[PDB]
RNA sequence: CUUCUUCAGGUUGGACAGCUGGUGCUGCC
């Protein structure tokens, strides 16, 4: 018989996942001055326009850059405030921003984390038993995941994405974030027959350990240590309590052959599915970490904890 | 029910054999650029500006209204917006944007200011786009 | 009798129900919802409604073993809800209606629509294709009023039936109204439960709305 | 003398009736609504209407109990709607009309046709499998002007026929008309119901209409 | 009630027979794929094409109307637009259009613009679909 | 009179002995399924087979032609194409309509082209749903 | 300066299908 076990998000990282893009700095202020960052709304930029120079003039000088951070309060000498929604603060470590990436986020402007995403991930992890049941299977099927919560407005913080190979070198594609201790609400219940609380103990458990001890530590340790520690802390062997919630982290959580192989044997076959996508060699999937504001600290963007609590 | 983009366009028998006739023609003769011509814009190009006219068609249908409000016609400002840019970016969009007459299309969108003229400019970048992959390809 | 059970439905997350007769768009909505044709209102069909509360409250009243015919279930979801059984064809007691959006105008205040599209992914973890849709999800914050009529056919028969439509309503509750449910899509809720008598009074109808105001 | 009893049969869901002549496409439609052949204006069937009506009516008049035969229905719903037994023949004091639906200028204004599309489908409770209908259903908001003959015979029980008559037009306001009522269909609304005279006067026509109207 | 599919003129009672016979036409020599390899058409996406004439023909056929107004030939417009995408999308939807006239019928009921025409035309189409139906199977 | 059907001869005559021995055919030795059979058609499948003939023959019962009008040829062929629409979708019902000759009446209809021709043909259809009652029910 | 813009299944399925009553009486050779 179905259950209800109340579940949450402590999203302790920045999250990322896709809903749309959008282009250059022609809707949104990337400022420099006091290093923050904003997006606007609609309906007042609308009105505002109406009552100021007409949408044609506009339109008509657009010739690249067309920067918003010297043109809203230098060509135009106006408060930029009735046009941001969930104006963010930037920090980052100098490549300037090429182009940004938007989260999923319902009509009413807040970000949420759809249903099928958690489904996917939710099949990354569990589906670590077989190869087989990805469209039949009750697991999912008789499993109702919903949408995510309400996710904070007050703990938006943009972030830039960083490179690990030997060195901190910025990346072009910057995009704001969720700062961190903060903390999400989820209401996703299941049942028992086909999907038994001792069994996903044991799903996440071994998935757990699969992921740390037989790939994780290899990849530490197989290229620099010290890159990490400023303080690199990863609590870890806490009853498996890790999500790679969201996008923008790494090519592992999307492929799931690794969990059941060895390092050798499940690398050989990562290059077998590989050789087919893209022309560069590489023995490892390279993280893509960012710095928090100061403290150099190197964090995977998308992470989160697991609890389960009745009603 | 009518738009003007040079050659009577209507919403009936005239808008998918005018952007028929135009895609073929930016295929009977291909963009040149340096220094070989043959340029094939790609879907990605074609793409995004069908996005956006989708947006704000999207936005548009669950609306009975005669005349488009002004969040519709700032909508349609940052789609020229948009396309002006893209065009600004390489010449091939530039080629694509003019012999199909996007831009005065939706000058005279703009201009006439209603629904329907702004559901016949959506249907022909539709025909448009369904003629390019008709006649092209990827 | 005719007593008359209004409410109030609110969705949590986006709820999705087809039906819609219109031209698709080359990329603007692959499957939108369905709405009323005249006011261009969304709308939640009274046989939705009625389906999957028979669905929910069946399977619910079977020990969770739902397997049988419609007209193969146990007597009082067919008193409740309708059956041609041959000899003794069952009147269905409970006439839901097309329940039509209500809270325009608070979502105009917020300047939202009552409707949304949302882009998610097909995307593979083998050859890397991904068919991207569409689907058009009623906006989560929107309130269907509705009015469900009910037959006193036996007053022994008004508190049992009452007990069981609230309990189908709140098995509602921890599950979806339609659509793509699975996906967390189609959480509802219910609000203003109550009932009222359509012509004249009856006698303990506080009963009947202790145990569905409640 | 007789009596015009005007008025007017608003929608307030989707009201489908059964009938089908011709040309049901394989992809279209699967039961298509009863029309005016002539002017293909969907209607509503003086049958119908009177059948629901007297339905209604009997059933509430009687016990709020109806299992008879018609032709042995109480004594009101013998003298209105008329009686074939052998040896007690009441001739009918109403006379029901085809109704056809008057506003369709009104519903071209908002740009919709009189009629929609449903699209429904029942689910197999062992696969999980649906099988789509496609219902077509005449719009909410749609509106049939109607007029029914009263035939005034007995001078002195007028008062108790037009209270039925009233009585009936409510009891079909808290229910269906036609087609699949209890799966949301169905719902409609009574407006300006007033009884006038055919030819001549009648000196309780005034409050003949008070008795409709209120 | 005179359609032209291909180069034989399609009158009012030919219509089951002449789709038929496309039908088994395809059937008996279909689609070769650009991959060394044999495959049809399936079923969602006729039914998709009928669902496309369905929305059209479900109000077309309750009116007395003897001409398609308007509106009527710009849904029939943006359905051959739909169909020439589909076209450039699969070949094989291509291959199913060109084999049959699907595109002429609707060419020459776009010219001919009255209601009995596109009568014609829909039932053509639904016979199409049932001989799909009878003959591919499922 | 002179209604083929494949194997011997319907005339006006001879309608209901050749109805009945088709359906003691179907009576006798019923279909065989996937799992081995074994039921037989409902009431309300050969129910749309009646009504699908009575669209026209009440169109046709009361008129003096001789030949059948263009409108009502059209309705017989489209007869056809339902017909052979339906019979892919069940194959309980295939059988029905193989064992029973329709197609071959239909088609000698189409043929003929004549009024008796069709009501000799319903009349057939007609005795056949008649004597479907009495040996089964359901 | 990339990469798909929806794909694959169910298109109605069963239940009733015309019942009851009158049914040429009166006037003329």
């Amino acid at each position: 018989m179905k259950k209800t076990y109340r579940v949450t998000l402590t999203a302790l990282g920045p999250i990322f996942i896709g809903g749309g893009e959008k282009l250059k700095k022609y809707e949104y202020i990337f400022d420099k001055q006091k290093k923050v960052a904003h997006m606007i709304d609609h309906t007042k930029f609308t009105k505002y326009l109406l009552e100021k120079n007409l949408l044609d003039d506009f339109t008509s000088r657009v010739n690249s850059h067309f920067d918003l951070y010297d043109y809203l309060v230098n060509k135009k000498g106006i408060v930029f405030m009735p046009l941001v929604k969930y104006s963010v603060p930037v920090a980052q470590f100098s490549p300037p921003m090429n182009d940004l990436n938007t989260f999923v986020k319902d009509a009413f402007g807040r970000p949420y984390i759809p249903g099928s995403s958690l489904k996917g991930a939710l099949r990354t992890a569990i589906l670590n038993d077989l190869k087989e049941d990805t469209k039949e299977n009750e697991v999912f099927a008789h499993l109702q995941v919903s949408d995510s919560e309400t996710i904070d407005l007050e703990n938006l913080k943009v972030y830039q994405k960083v490179d690990y190979s030997k060195t901190a070198k910025p990346l072009p594609l910057y995009r704001e974030c969720l700062k961190p201790n903060t903390e999400i609400t989820f209401t996703v219940s299941f049942d028992d027959e086909y999907l038994t609380l001792k069994k996903i103990q044991n799903a996440l458990h071994k998935t757990y350990q699969h992921y740390y001890i037989k790939w994780l530590k290899g990849g530490k340790v197989g290229e620099t240590l010290i890159k990490g520690v400023f303080a690199l802390d990863q609590p870890s062997q806490n009853q498996g309590e890790i999500i790679y919630i969201g996008g923008g982290a790494g090519f592992v959580s999307k492929t799931l052959h690794y969990k059941s192989k060895n390092r050798d044997q499940a690398r050989n076959d990562s290059f077998d599915i590989l050789k087919q996508l893209f022309r560069t060699t590489y023995s490892k999937m390279r993280s893509v970490p960012d710095n928090v504001p100061t403290g150099k600290h190197y964090l995977e963007m998308g992470k989160a904890r697991i609890k389960l609590e009745e009603l | 029910t009518e738009l003007k983009i040079g050659n009577e366009k209507v919403n009936s028998t005239n808008f998918g054999d005018f952007a028929e006739k135009a895609i073929r023609g930016i295929n009977h003769k291909p963009f040149v650029n340096s220094k070989g011509g043959e340029q094939k814009i790609t879907t990605s190009k074609i793409r995004g500006i069908l996005e956006l006219v989708n947006k704000v068609y999207n936005r548009v249908i669950n609306t009975n209204d005669v005349e488009l409000s002004e969040n519709i016609l700032a909508d349609i400002a940052y789609i020229k917006v948009k396309i002006a840019y893209e065009s600004g970016r390489e010449p091939v969009v530039k080629d694509f944007i003019q012999r199909t007459a996007f831009t005065a299309a939706i000058t005279d969108v703009m201009n006439q200011r209603t629904r329907e003229s702004f559901l016949l400019f959506a249907r022909y970048v539709e025909s448009l786009i369904a003629y390019f992959k008709f006649y092209g390809g990827k | 009798m005719k007593l008359v059970i209004e409410g109030t439905i609110v969705l949590k997350t986006g709820m999705h129900i087809g039906g819609s007769s219109d031209f698709s768009a080359i990329g603007a909505v692959d499957s939108p919802v369905v709405r009323d044709t005249l006011t261009r209102l969304p709308l939640i069909p009274g046989s939705s409604l009625k389906g999957k509360m028979r669905y929910l409250l069946a399977k619910e009243l079977n020990n969770g073993i739902l397997l049988n015919e419609p007209n193969n279930d146990q007597d009082e979801i067919l008193r409740l809800f309708g059956s041609s059984e041959k000899d003794k064809i069952r009147r269905a007691r409970l006439k839901f209606n097309d329940i039509k959006l209500s809270n325009l105008a608070e979502l105009e205040t917020f300047n939202v629509s009552s409707t949304e599209v949302k882009f998610e992914n097909t995307i593979n973890r083998k050859t890397a294709v991904a068919n991207p849709r569409q689907i058009e999800r009623v906006i989560a914050g929107s309130k269907f009023d509705f009015e469900i009529f009910y037959n006193l056919d036996d007053i022994k028969e008004v508190e049992k039936d009452f007990e069981n439509i609230k309990q189908g309503f709140d098995l509602l509750e921890f599950d979806y109204l339609g659509g793509h449910g699975t996906r967390g899509s189609g959480r509802i809720a219910f609000e203003n439960l109550s009932v009222i008598t359509a012509v004249g009074n009856f006698e303990k109808i506080n009963t009947l709305n202790e145990i569905l105001g409640a």
